[PDB]
RNA sequence: AGGACCGAACCGACUAAUGUCGAAAAAUUAGCGGAUGACUUGUGGCUGGGGGUGAAAGGCCAAUCAAACCGGGAGAUAGCU
RNA sequence: ACACAGGUGGUCAGGUAGAGAAUACCAAGGCGCUUGAGAGAACUCGGGUGAAGGAACUAGGCAAAAUGGUGCCGUAACUUC
RNA sequence: AAUUCCUUGUCGGGUAAGUUCCGACCUGCACGAAUGGCGUAAUGAUGGCCAGGCUGUCUCCACCCGAGACUCAGUGAAAU
RNA sequence: CGAUGUCGGCUCAUCACAUCCUGGGGCUGAAGUAGGUCCCAAGGGUAUGGCUGUUCGCCAUUUAAAGUGGUACGCGAGCUGGGUUUAGAACGUCGUGAGACAGUUCGGUCCCUAUCUGCCGUGGGCGCUGGAGAACUGAGGGGGGCUGCUCCUAGUACGAGAGGACCGGAGUGGACGCAUCACUGGUGUUCGGGUUGUCAUGCCAAUGGCACUGCCCGGUAGCUAAAUGCGGAAGAGAUAAGUGCUGAAAGCAUCUAAGCACGAAACUUGCCCCGAGAUGAGUUCUCCCUGACCCUUUAAGGGUCCUGAAGGAACGUUGAAGACGACGACGUUGAUAGGCCGGGUGUGUAAGCGCAGCGAUGCGUUGAGCUAACCGGUACUAAUGAACCGUGAGGCUUAACCU
């Protein structure tokens, strides 16, 4: 593909 | 099934008077005020008939001292005595559960006289 | 049916107008009440002539049920209002002189004699 | 959703295995004509019973 | 477990001590510092303070 | 769990379904055999012939309630006049069902439904 | 004593003389006769299995036919068996009749229980439904945690969830008897039975005397 | 007369749901706030990268912004995988 | 990126009811939105109704439910009147 | 108090019962007069609380209507 | 650290007893009730609201009790996001400042269409061997096992009085689970009626379409509880704690060392359900199959003609059976489904006609008309005659029985 998302906003765990 | 309705025939009474919803209907009933047997009177405007054969009741609907009484009665039941229609009301409906909410001078009907 | 939160109107003389139901009494994890079943409530309001004041936390009895009461003989009585009858809390003995509105033939057992005594109708 | 690991040729041939399609095999012979027709259906030209029930 | 706010040990450690003295019916509530400990040592700083004013209290009063 | 329920939906609302059961009605009253799917023919059965069984007995309210359905005049001008002294002798199931093989545009179970009739 | 297998025919209701109407079933019983006496002998227990009901000459087969005609009674539907009590002895081909149920007080009825589908787990297992505001997506009617966490790593045997619901052979105990008619072939059994009218009933003496 | 009130076009997205490998890389459904002015929009120009612009969020600058993209130093460097 | 539930400026613009370009049905005109047929399980969405209680549910009257238009009577604390 | 750690500091009201709210008590860790203080009519898809109506939110769910989910015919992926 | 989502809440629970109650007992500073402490016993149950995001805690009221813990101090490929930890902004404090604060508070997108194990169900093939139709026995496994209040005993024992038994029996309650619409309700967009706005049938009347089923009012059958019954047991065996009898070691004493009799919601039954895939594949009854040949590695061998038997399968009518399979009834020798007649029920005096009224409208025929899923009949229609699978009596060894 030509665009490749930005990933899935994650897990906080901080 | 003709067994159900053989089982039925033989428990109807054969003399219940007739009388359409909207009457003011006097119903006398038996009580078992324990060693006594006492032939109580309930009178008020009945608002619904259940036809079901054996199974069939009727309301008798009674504004009493306060509030009003709504209570049912089998047809066919042995609790009950005498059934005497006071007048004759003139409603054009088979149920009168709008008359729930109106009370005094909202509640009466016309009379057939026919 | 009678249930917690229940607004009830007070049947006697008493002095409380709307009462409040906040438990049904007797028998744990019961949802509601029946024919003359104890229940628990506080007053909201009351009048100014009254023996008992705004507030007070007592026990009652259900006599008029908008759900309705089954005679064993197939039938059913339903009344147009909730409707309770206050008791002292230790010894039942209701508090008001007169009670308006009829009650059921199933409270008369051995301990609300008063109540039925002083019944106007059934 | 998403798996550990692929499966098998075996596993997919286990699965398939009541996939297999059942013919009727039951073609009947029309009592006037005699073609070839299925239980409780018509014929291409019509015939049912005997009787010309198309009228077409 | 403690309220308020900070980190992850707020959910899974504790850090919140209450201590009640029966004959007296003193309640001291710590929420103060991490460990338990340093709060074990300043919930009973506390309850020997409290015990030791409410009995001077008394004896003054009488 | 519809025990002992009657009446098919056939994927349609009531107001769509009444609607096709009243054009099919009345094609099948002008055109005397039709050819549809097999349930459609099934639920037809309980259409067509309370039509029939209205259009038994000719006066001045049953057309009107013949024509309360169909919503057409000229399917109440063949009721009354050519299907009511025609199906005089008989006393219902007017109706014929013939299973008529597959469709070959969705494979849907076909039926020819039509009346007893064609002696023409 | 044995059991009887009966039709249900629908549900009425008795009045009283004092007042009390009492819900009741009508369960017709027809001449449950005696088909073969199974002995210690042969089988390592002493039992009975009769028939009820009759058949047309085209349904029933040649290996029932036959198992019939070794009794020679007429072909009824279905078979049932009933185990002795010890205390008495039938003999084959006797029509029992209604007439064992006129000493007995309270019966036992069997019956196939009317079948429900695929029912869900608030509607089977009695689970309370999960809230239907406040955020709730896609988990209004599930039921929810079926197992603990890795530990365990399965779920129990037994769990309490989605499936068959009727179809079942459950046995309403403790019934009482209110009449019971000889001349229209009757039984009339106070409260409710399972299975819906036209359903075999096996009534049985209570028990739990 | 009103940076007036309710409420269509129009502008924006406050709640909940549907989606969340969606009809679509921000949407739809049912309710919303403004809707004669600090409003919206078309057309054509001007301001540009240690800069432009900002009723000011360190936002936006071609779906990428605490320093855009393209090409070249450059095969930068990397005790690191 | 698609034969995509998104966006795109200006003009004409009727009948009934309606204050109205709102909304309900129609005329002129264009369409039925390029997968259908069955059965009416659990579960999911948009909804409708419901005995008795009326927020006891929940972090939270969130969501739902309820009021809603014209004419007339009358309208409290406070106030920059 | 958007300030406050001790603290759910103390009193009264509201509720049967209120770590929230209101009016105060000042013992102000660590308010404060243009990085403005105290009040303030009207206003706010503003934070919190209470009162009436209203209801499936709940007690406790039950049924029904359409779109999927189930089957058949045709086309036919993806993360891994 | 080339990713294990945690606190609290909702639903769902599982297990241990260091037992909160119920149960059986010992001591008591146990007159009775109510108690204190301890042993055995996990079979069952083990709160409702305000505050706080809070687990916890306090308060109010019940209860017989408001048990402690483990399961990633359970459970987000079951659900929120209130709090804690993204980006905005403020109050107080520190720092000249940028900024920081387990010191708050305001607000802030929580993805996934199930490949494997597991679980809830439901099917196909094959096996049990000659096959099929049924009926069960039964290994084993599963469901449930809670108890309040009142009365009799009995105001009895006990107790100066007040108070108040143990054991046993009966009735009525709460929760749980099962069953069913017989009663009462809810739903009942397939039944009837009222009405608003518009359109159509050339117009009145009447009817139909749309506007959430237009708004509603009821309401047939089914489903459902709030409606009605049912059950937790009685009894038996073996016991834990404990109480014992006889009884030596050890002239006594001793519940134990030999033995015997008691003794709990704990264990097995007894109550109910699944169940011979229990490959250990069980038992009983019945039905059906008794025709010739050649080839030969004379093998429990293969092939040819004739017959297809009991039964099963396919199709259709279909169901208070069901996602699909599967199960039940029927297929013309018929009441399985649809249609029709009658009855019942529901809505409620259809249309037309006649009369009164200027009119809306009112009355008579009429308590009519229409009736879905109901009941009892009626072949009027559709389930056709047939074709398909399944076979020539069934292997070896041993013993007892008749020849």
């Amino acid at each position: 593909p030509v665009y490749i998302p930005r990933p899935r906003p994650p897990h906080p765990r901080l | 099934s003709n067994i159900i309705k053989q089982l039925e025939q033989e428990q109807m009474k054969q003399d219940v008077p007739s009388f359409r919803p909207g009457d003011t209907v006097e119903v006398k009933v038996w009580v078992v005020e324990g060693s006594k047997k006492r032939l109580q009177a309930f009178e008020g405007v009945v608002i619904a008939i259940r036809n079901r054969g054996l199974h069939s009741a009727f309301t008798v609907r009674k504004i009493s001292n306060g509030e009003g009484v709504e209570r049912v009665f089998q047809t066919h039941s042995p609790v009950v005595d005498s059934i005497s229609v006071k007048r004759r009301g003139a409603v054009r409906k088979a149920k009168l559960y709008y008359l729930r909410e109106r009370t005094g001078k909202a509640a009466r009907i016309k009379e057939r006289l026919n | 049916m009678i249930q917690e939160q229940t607004m009830l109107n007070v049947a006697d003389n008493s002095g409380a107008r709307r009462v409040m139901c906040i438990k049904v009494l007797g028998g744990s994890h019961r949802r509601y009440a029946g024919v003359g079943d104890i229940i628990k409530i506080t007053i909201k309001e009351a009048i100014p002539r009254g023996k008992v004041k705004k507030g007070d936390v007592l026990k009652a009895v259900v006599v008029r049920t908008k759900k309705g009461v089954r005679r064993p003989d197939g039938s059913v009585i339903r009344f147009d209002g909730n409707a309770c009858v206050l008791l002292n809390n230790n010894s039942e003995q209701p508090i008001g002189t007169r009670i308006f509105g009829p009650v059921t033939r199933e409270l008369r057992s051995e301990k609300f004699m008063k109540i039925i005594s002083l019944a106007p109708e059934v | 959703a998403v798996q550990q690991n692929k499966p098998t040729r075996s596993k997919r041939g286990m699965r398939r295995s009541h996939d297999a399609l059942t013919a009727v095999t039951s073609l009947s012979v029309d009592k006037t004509s005699g073609e070839k027709h299925l239980r409780h259906h018509i014929t291409a030209d019509g015939y049912y019973r005997g009787r010309k029930v198309i009228a077409k | 477990r403690s309220s308020g706010a900070g980190a992850q040990h707020v959910n899974t450690t504790d850090s919140a001590i209450r201590i009640t003295h029966l004959p007296t019916g003193i309640v001291v509530e710590c929420q103060d510092e991490r460990s338990q400990h340093k709060n074990k040592a300043k919930a009973l700083s506390v309850l020997g303070a409290r015990i030791h004013a409410a009995e001077m209290a008394k004896r003054q009063q009488a | 769990m519809r025990h002992r329920k009657s009446g098919r939906q056939l994927n349609r609302n009531s107001s769509h379904r009444q609607a096709m059961f009243r054009n099919m009605a009345g094609s099948l009253v002008r055109h005397e055999i039709i050819k549809t799917t097999l349930p459609k023919a099934k639920e037809l059965r309980r259409v067509v012939e309370p039509l029939i069984t209205l259009a038994k007995t000719d006066s001045v309210a049953n057309r009107r309630l013949a024509f309360a359905r169909t919503r057409d005049n000229e399917i109440v001008a063949k009721l009354f006049n050519e299907l009511g002294p025609r199906f005089a002798s008989r006393a219902g199931g007017y109706t014929r069902i013939l299973k008529c093989g597959f469709r070959a545009g969705d494979n849907a179970p076909m039926a020819y439904i039509e009346l007893v009739d064609r002696s023409e | 004593m044995i059991g009887l297998v009966g039709k249900k025919v629908g549900m009425t209701r008795i009045f009283t003389e004092d007042g009390v109407s009492i819900p009741v079933t009508v369960i017709e019983v027809e001449a449950n006769r005696v088909t073969q006496v199974k002995d210690l002998a042969n089988d390592g227990y002493r039992a009975i299995q009769v028939t009820t009901g009759a058949k047309k000459a085209n349904r029933v087969t040649k290996p029932e036919a036959g198992h019939f005609a070794k009794a020679g009674v007429e072909a009824g539907r279905g078979l049932w068996e009933f185990r002795l009590a010890e205390g008495e002895e039938f003999t084959v081909g006797q029509s029992i009749s209604v007439e064992l149920f006129a000493d007995v007080k309270k019966v036992d009825v069997t019956g196939t229980s009317k079948g429900k589908g695929f029912a869900g787990t608030v509607k089977r297992w009695n689970f309370r439904t999960q809230d239907a505001t406040h955020g709730n997506s896609l988990s209004h009617r599930v039921p929810g945690s079926i197992g603990q966490n890795q530990t365990p790593g399965k779920v129990f045997k037994g769990k309490k969830m989605a499936g068959q619901m009727g179809n079942e052979r459950v046995t309403v105990q403790s019934l009482d008897v209110v009449r019971v008619d000889a001349e229209r072939n009757l039984l009339l059994v106070k409260g409710a039975v399972p299975g819906a009218t036209g359903s075999d009933l096996i009534v049985k003496p209570a028990v739990k005397a």
